[PDB]
């Protein structure tokens, strides 16, 4: 349900008393994924992939799908800021996301 | 209202500062200006978004003219920082600024000079110019040829 | 009000009749005919017309002779046989616009609605379009001159609806149809320079004459727009249009490949039958 970009129903499923008793360290990472999706943030999603990688290390094969969501929001940001910029500095446009130009350059050129 | 009607000349808002101040001071007409500023934050949003709204609207007016106002110099004439002008561009990306041209080296922007396909743009301009010269040349030529007949 | 008009050749052939029924008397003045048409729709459509005996004076120009009973009788009987067409205006065959035309047109402005005026030539030697629709409307002038009748040029076209095209095409048997291709295009591309040369050369000479030898204001105000539009093309340096010459010349290359390749395909049947027919007819002739 987070693959279809609806965090409001995620809040509706973590706010109900029925599924609240089965909450734990597993659903917290999903709350950070939904928070990064509703906030449209990228470095926060990398923080969710950094602090929770010790419950994201035992993650199933769907990790490729989560990376597809990360690269999908990255695609939205790239088509968001580059589209109006015909010719602009790489640090003036990368400073907004405060990320390195290595992974961004590799994904772009790819 | 006449200044906000059309053809907004680039003027300083400091002349409007005392106009709004006396607009709050005088009670003969438009008295509830303190009611406009009743809330601590609503009036501040109306004022900041008001000056922002006119400082974007004048950009939307001068965007029709291709005079290349050189917004790097315009930022100097307006006496404001270029960072909030980049934020103004963040308002233009949602204000449909997709038809523009920026520069990596310099800071001058271009609202024109597209790829210019000669089969559409120069085709259209040459059609209206050549045809307009043909039929416009056609009207007053024989029209004046009929105007000179009355001299006999 | 009216953007364009439609004039059928039937009225101009009725001017050929105006030049036929003269009787060799020696007058051949500007015989005025009562133009008929359909003023209902925004576009004007002339179907047919008739004439009225019109005679002027030699010296005095203000003399003009019309008839109301003949107009109401010919228009009454014509409306009785065909009520789909009504009076619209008139037309004279004189090549020059005289001063009395305001009084001649004023009668059909009072009795009839706003009449359109058409100036034609007595001799069909003019290469240009013989029909010019001149609307009779009063316009306000900027210089302050009193308001008077002004003849503004309305564009006109010569077309036939159903039958006159067939009759003209059968009576001529010399004119050709559209016939897109080599001849109909290259004839226009050859004689077009004379089609503009006789007009411009015929106009700018008397124009330049009336520049220095002119008085009685000829509306010099429109001359500023004339030279303005003439100076709207200040010999462009062609710098930006180079890529357009690359586009049109690339289409030229496309026509080169189409001509060479397609003609090379046409050479098949010729360059095969030339051998298989000649060698077999020769080997089987005896």
């Amino acid at each position: 349900k987070i693959m279809l970009n609806t965090p409001e129903d995620v809040q509706a499923l973590v706010s109900g008393k029925l599924a609240l008793r089965y909450a734990g360290r597993q659903t917290e990472a999903l709350k950070c994924v939904a928070q990064a999706s509703k906030n449209r943030s990228l470095a926060d999603f990398e923080k969710a992939l950094t602090d929770y990688r010790a419950e994201l290390r035992d993650d199933p094969i769907i990790s490729t799908h989560l990376a597809k969501l990360y690269d999908n929001l990255l695609e939205q940001n790239l088509i968001r800021v580059i589209e109006p910029f015909s010719r602009v500095q790489i640090e003036h446009i990368s400073s907004l996301i405060k990320l390195s130009k290595a992974d961004v350059e590799r994904k772009l050129s790819q | 209202l006449l200044k906000l009607f059309t053809t907004m000349e680039l003027m300083r808002w400091s002349t409007l500062v005392e106009d709004y101040g006396m607009e709050l001071r005088k009670g003969s007409l438009e008295s509830p200006a303190t009611d406009v500023f009743g809330s601590t934050e609503e009036g501040e949003k109306r004022w900041k978004d008001l000056k922002n709204r006119v400082v974007e609207h004048n950009i939307r007016i001068m965007a029709k003219y291709y005079t290349r106002i050189t917004m790097k110099r315009m930022a100097q004439l307006l006496d404001l920082s270029v960072d909030e002008s980049e934020a103004f561009l963040s308002n233009l990306v949602v204000n449909k600024t997709i038809f523009a041209k920026v520069d990596r080296l310099a800071g001058i922007i271009n609202f024109q000079r597209p790829k210019d396909p000669n089969n559409l743009l120069n085709d259209w301009s040459q059609k209206l110019n050549s045809l307009m010269s043909l039929v416009n040349k056609t009207t007053h030529l024989i029209a004046k040829e009929e105007m000179i007949h009355n001299l006999q | 009000a009216v953007q364009k008009v439609v004039v059928h050749p039937l009225v101009l052939l009725s001017v050929v009749d105006h030049f036929n029924r003269i009787g060799k008397v020696g007058n051949q003045k500007r015989v005025v005919g009562v133009l008929l048409g359909s003023w209902q729709k925004k576009v004007l459509d002339v179907s047919n017309s008739f004439a009225v005996p019109f005679d002027e004076d030699d010296k005095d120009d203000s003399v003009w002779f019309l008839d109301h009973d003949y107009l109401e009788n010919m228009y009454g009987m014509f409306k009785k046989v065909n009520a789909r067409e009504r009076i619209v205006g008139w037309y004279h065959t004189g090549p020059k616009l005289h001063k009395n035309d305001i009084a001649i047109n004023e009668l059909m402005k009072r009795y009839c609605p706003n009449s359109v005026l058409v100036i034609i030539d007595v001799k069909p030697k003019d290469l240009g379009l013989p029909t010019e629709a001149y609307i009779s409307v009063e316009e306000v002038h900027d210089d302050g001159t009193p308001t008077s009748k002004t003849f503004e040029h309305v564009t006109s076209e010569i077309g036939a609806e159903e039958a006159e095209e067939v009759g003209v095409e059968h009576l001529l048997r010399d004119i050709k149809d559209t016939t897109v291709g080599t001849l109909s295009q290259r004839i226009t591309n050859q004689v077009h320079g004379l089609k503009g040369l006789n007009s411009k050369l015929l106009d700018i000479r008397s124009y330049l004459e009336k520049v220095a030898t002119g008085k009685l204001p000829i509306n010099h105000q429109i001359i500023y727009q004339l030279q303005d539009v003439f100076n709207l093309l200040p010999d462009v340096s062609l710098q930006e249009f180079v890529k357009a010459f690359y586009l049109k010349t690339n289409d030229q290359m496309v026509v080169v490949y189409l001509a060479s390749l397609i003609r090379s395909v046409v050479a098949l049947h010729n360059l095969i039958n030339n051998k298989i027919a000649n060698r077999d007819a020769e080997k089987k002739e005896g």
